[PDB]
RNA sequence: CCGGCCGGGAACUCAAAGGAGACUGCCAGUGAUAAACUGGAGGAAGGUGGGGAUGACGUCAAGUCAUCAUGGCCCUUACGACCAGGGCUACACACGUGCUACAAUGGCGCAUACAAAGAGAAGCGACCUCGCGAGAGCAAGCGGACCUCAUAAAGUGCGUCGUAGUCCGGAUUGGAGUCUGCAACUCGACUCCAUGAAGUCGGAAUCGCUAGUAAUCGUGGAUCAGAAUGCCACGGUGAAUAC
RNA sequence: AAGAACCUUACCUGGUCUUGACAUCCACAGAACUUUCCAGAGAUGGAUUGGUGCCUUCGGGAACUGUGAGACAGGUGCUGC
């Protein structure tokens, strides 16, 4: 019920579980269940120890948690530091991907600041 | 309110198409612009002549335009020199064979470009609009038509505000489909704008 | 057998094209499957009318090809040239078919 | 409308009871046109409530209805600076499908799980005037009567 | 439309029909999978070489009467404006307005 | 993204200015207007200015801008905030 | 003798041949219980047979296209229905009191230009 | 070789032509013995059956000189023309019109039924092989009731989730990629992995709809190299209410 | 607006052209056409391999190109009062 440092839930089935880990989602969690030869709907609590140590030398593949998290903001920061297009958007918290602007983008621009 | 047009509400009921000719998806686009081409060419040549009517079919690989005109000997000439040019240049547009036929009009007061073309020829002249409104009136009620609408808009007599005047006698049934309604437009370039021309013709019904 | 393939913008225009079609393959000797029509192909299009602006005012245009088809089991010799030689009026397109 | 409807329309009667009545409630229960979905919540709820209760499906349906029916309720009336509650006698048709909304809404508004569930156990807390829709009923029924000085219009 | 509008569509047209070969054959080594890293890299080189203008994508449809961008419809190579007028003159065959 | 069978896109002339002023060593700055050209790995301590509307915007070439288009390092909007 | 008939219901067209037998039900070379999923649709199907009484007695050979489920169970009801209408013309009395023998002239209304559907208009507002 | 598959059949469904039908025609009552109305039979349809096209004189000196034409004025080493880059895609904000949601009438997984209408020739692209998928390779067939687009989805059967900001919900962002196109940074669509936001039914106010309509589910087309939640059509399921 | 990456595009920054990209008409020269090299962001300018014909009053016209003055061409410039 701790896999890759993080507390797992156990009574949930053990594809839902899995994806608790920040790097995992259902493909992953799915991929990762069907190498450790574990079924998808058993539920965490009620693994042997020794399937536990499987599902971590599983996901130990993945980068997953502080890795990942770290790994994303070097990709970002080195983003910033260029100072590229992505960068510029990047440092003023705008849409990145070419979204329009004039409205909505209140998912990167907060929530409405009146004048 | 804005009204249909009185042929093309008809063209598949009471009136034919002046244009019959069949073709494919590859083909349409440069037909049209063909038979536009042409149908400009003879209308900017036979002014004078008072063409009516310009069919165009395309039977195989060829093209027949047919004139209906009120003037055939005009269009045609001595014997047929001007019909053969005419027919030259029209093969040279459309890049195929031709072969034109020219339709006798009888009573040019009783058609609707005719007299559009009149009426338009004589607001050029400077004629009063009213008296050459009533004098086509007159002369389509004479020849016997069921009905017929002359309407002028524009800057009639010189006026700078633009105004519609329209005569009418007999029956004029827009809504009718049966009805043979041959309604034709025209403009009339004076000195002082444009002044558009429409005329209704109520022949009869089936 | 020999296919003809009728396609016209007019019922009217392309049942006397079929119906000449039939005798001219019948006084020939030869004897006739048809004619079977074809469903119409109702080409629509739809333009807004006004220059400008008014989005709701539409004109909506239709154009509806009709084909017939027509079959020649036993194709007699002058049957043939006979039909090759008919030459149909305009405002038909004839596709001829082995 | 200004002019008068026609006769109502026709309403084929469900296939397991044939009761135009549970048709209605079907109908009325159904949402986006799932009748199917709709179908089988009643059906289920039906033979839910007849298993807890005892009853058969329809008669049982029909205590519940009739627990929640309304005799009266109150309309507006327009005469100056307030409105008239007017109390006005309800048609059968009306109440019966008063009672079916008021049971529906309730149903929708508990907080069960399943939808035939909540429905089964709304009809049932009706069959002994517990539930939503007879406490609807009750506040129409007393605002009437509150409101009876108007009745005579 | 502007004459200079014009005479740009038929410039682009002309250049299309007079390179459409050459574009062809590039564009045949580029999307070919067995085609050497090299061969790839000059044709992608040649293919900017040629002119702009030859791309049949810098075309644009125009009504033929009107030179008009907007509207276009391929079956009849006008306008909306245009197929409306000639439509109701009857100077298209067969069209009639539908109602169904 | 481009797709991977036809490689990177640089534009013949960028190529050609490249090639050269690296092969003849630190010069002026490449004035270019080819925005959509991609950073070569060759591509190195050139100073290049890359149009974006109405200025040459001088961008120095370093290692981590290999595969990235030269217009994503000239912007070509102003912007400063409304009712600053 | 097989006694035919034809149902048309939305767009569906259900061929119906009906001869004395032992009851079985065809539909689409397919028994209408594993045909059919909604017992509604095996209800409209079944309706003038149990109406007239004649549901063991006959046997049905159904072959419905076009449609969805409910347009064909309508077809089927009218199939059947027009199938004992030229079986014998005593029961017609019967079905029409009923309501089987008209068929129901209601197809999904076209849309127009200027609304979302056949009369759902575009939001309104003043401004 | 259980597939109309082949021989065949012309019945049937369909396809397309031509006809018939519905007219207040008949009956009853009401009604100024009139128009007509309230019902009833018959009939597929009963009262202009449903829908569409059809927009009268005229009103707003309503809109368009940027489709076009056009009087007058104006520019003409230019206010015309050509080219590459950029912008129309900018964002403290405000409004309109929509899409997806806030869940169990649901989500996910597995199996499976039922459509109409349209398109297509530097076009639609089978089958097969490869890729986890976008897609790639070879490549038939078809300007087509033949071939392709193209397995409809909601629905039904079983399991699972068990009311939780959750296997709801999908924004945002990182990495890796496919296709079109000379070229995808500004500024494309799509795919895989990952991230998983706000949102728990929305104040005053306000909109659509009386039938196969609303609601809900998918499909096609035009524009188009690529680029729909828009627009235009198509069918599936399918109500309540009108005193 | 039935669909702005370039095009569209009418706007902006620069590089350029002015009887002009598109029309007639005047004269002269030259068949056109095709390919190739340089410079330039491209426009555009240098060249040039090949080509040098189609009818013929065989001498010239028909086309297609450049040049040379124009009469003009061009305007999505204003005015929908
Ligand atoms: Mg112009
Ligand atoms: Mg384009
Ligand atoms: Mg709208
Ligand atoms: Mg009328
Ligand atoms: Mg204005
Ligand atoms: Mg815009
Ligand atoms: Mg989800
Ligand atoms: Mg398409
Ligand atoms: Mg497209
Ligand atoms: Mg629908
Ligand atoms: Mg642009
Ligand atoms: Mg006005
Ligand atoms: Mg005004």
């Amino acid at each position: 019920a701790r896999i890759a440092g993080i507390n797992i839930p156990d009574h949930k089935h053990a594809v839902i579980a899995l994806t608790s880990i920040y790097g995992v989602g259902k493909t992953r969690s799915k991929a990762i269940l069907a190498a450790a030869g574990i079924a998808e709907d058993v539920k965490i609590s009620e693994l042997s120890e020794g399937q536990i140590d499987t599902l971590r030398d599983e996901v130990a593949k993945f980068v997953v948690e502080g890795d990942l998290r770290r790994e994303i903001s070097m990709s970002i920061k080195r983003l910033m530091d260029l100072g590229c297009y992505r960068g510029l958007r990047h440092r003023r918290g705008l849409p990145v991907r070419g979204q329009r602007t004039k409205t909505n983008a209140r998912t990167r621009k907060g929530p409405r600041k009146p004048i | 309110g804005q009204k249909v047009h009185p042929n093309g509400i008809r063209l598949g009921i009471v009136k034919p198409w002046n244009s019959t000719w069949f073709a494919n998806t590859k083909e349409f686009a440069d037909n049209l612009d063909s038979d536009f081409k042409v149908r400009q060419y003879l209308t900017k040549e036979l002014a004078k002549a008072s063409v009516s009517r310009i069919v165009i079919e395309r039977p195989a690989k060829s093209i027949r335009v047919t004139i209906h005109t009120a003037r055939p000997g005009i269009v045609i000439g001595k014997k047929g020199e001007d019909v053969e040019k005419l027919r030259k240049v029209v093969a040279d547009i459309a890049g195929v064979p031709a072969q034109i036929n020219i339709a006798e009009v009888r009573k040019p007061e009783l058609d609707a470009k005719l007299v559009a073309d009149s009426i338009t020829s004589q607001l050029e002249r400077r004629v009063m609009f009213r008296r050459a409104m009533k004098r086509a009136v007159q002369n389509a009620m004479r020849l016997g038509a069921k009905g017929i609408k002359v309407e002028v808009s524009g800057r009639l007599g010189g006026a700078e505000i633009a105004r519609t005047e329209w005569y009418r006698e007999g029956r004029v049934p827009l809504h009718t489909l049966r009805a043979d309604i041959d309604y034709n437009t025209s403009e009339a370039h004076t000195t002082y704008g444009v002044i558009g021309v429409k005329v209704w013709i109520f022949k009869g019904e089936i | 057998r020999i296919r003809i393939r009728l396609k016209a913008f007019d019922h009217r225009l392309i049942d006397q094209a079929t119906a000449e079609i039939v005798e001219t393959a019948k006084r020939t000797g030869a004897q006739v499957r048809g004619p079977i029509p074809l469903p119409t192909r109702k080409e629509r299009f739809t333009v807004l009318i006004s220059p400008h602006v008014n989005k709701d005012a539409r004109d909506q245009y239709e154009i509806r090809t009709h084909l017939r088809l027509v079959d020649i089991v036993e194709p007699t010799e002058k049957t043939v040239d006979a039909l090759m030689r008919l030459d149909l009026a305009a405002g038909v397109d004839v596709q001829i078919s082995l | 409308p200004r002019r008068r409807v026609i006769g109502q329309r026709k309403i084929l009667p469900d296939p397991k009871f044939g009761s135009e009545l549970l048709a209605k409630f079907v109908n009325i229960l159904m949402v986006d046109g799932k009748k199917s979905t709709a179908e089988s919540i009643v059906y289920s709820a039906l033979e839910t409530l007849a298993q807890r209760s005892g009853k058969s499906e329809l008669e049982a349906f029909e205590v519940a209805l009739e627990n929640v029916r309304p005799t009266v309720e109150v309309k507006s009336r327009r005469v100056g600076g307030s409105t008239y509650q007017v109390p006005v006698e309800v048609r059968p048709v009306r109440r019966n499908a008063l009672a079916m909304r008021w049971i529906v809404e309730a149903a929708r508004k508990r907080g069960d799980k399943s939808m035939a569930l909540r429905l089964a156990n709304e009809l049932s807390d009706a069959a002994e005037n517990k539930g939503t829709a007879v406490k609807k009923r009750e506040d129409v029924h007393r605002m009437a009567e509150a409101n009876k000085a108007f009745a005579h219009y | 439309a502007k004459q200079s509008m014009k005479a740009r569509e038929v410039k682009r047209v002309a250049l299309a029909d007079k390179y459409f070969a050459k574009r062809a054959e590039l564009k045949a080594i580029i999307s070919d999978v067995n085609a050497s890293d090299e061969d790839r890299w000059n044709a992608v080189l040649k293919l900017q070489t040629l002119p702009r203008d030859s791309s049949p994508s810098r075309q644009r449809n125009r009504c033929r009467q009107t030179g008009r961008p907007h509207g276009f419809l391929r079956k009849f190579g006008l306008s909306r404006i245009k197929v409306r007028e000639a439509a109701m003159r009857g100077e298209i065959p067969g069209l009639k307005k539908a109602s169904w | 993204p481009r797709s991977l069978k036809k490689g990177p896109f640089i534009d013949l002339h960028l190529l050609k200015k490249v090639e050269k002023a690296v092969e003849s060593g630190d010069k002026k700055p490449l004035r270019t207007w080819s925005r959509r050209s991609t950073i070569f790995p060759n591509m190195i301590g050139l100073t290049i200015a890359v149009h974006n509307g109405r200025q040459h915007v001088p961008v120095f070439v370093t290692d981590e801008m290999v595969g990235h288009k030269l217009g994503e390092f000239a912007p070509t909007r102003t912007y400063r905030g409304h009712a600053a | 003798n097989q006694y035919y008939g034809t149902g048309r219901r939305k767009s569906s067209a259900a061929r119906v041949f009906i001869k004395p037998g032992n009851g079985k039900i065809v539909i689409n070379q397919r028994s209408l219980e594993q045909y059919f999923g909604r017992e509604t649709a095996r209800m409209v199907v079944r309706q003038p047979l149990e109406l007239v009484d004649m549901v063991e007695k006959l046997d049905l050979y159904i072959t419905v296209k076009g449609g969805g489920i409910s347009g064909q169970a309508g077809a089927i009801r009218h199939g059947i229905t027009r199938a004992l209408m030229e079986y014998d013309e005593s029961l017609r009395s019967e079905l029409r009191k009923a309501g089987f023998v008209t068929r129901d002239a209601r197809q999904v209304e076209r849309k127009k230009v200027g609304l979302r559907k056949a009369r759902r208009r575009p939001q309104f507002s003043k401004r």
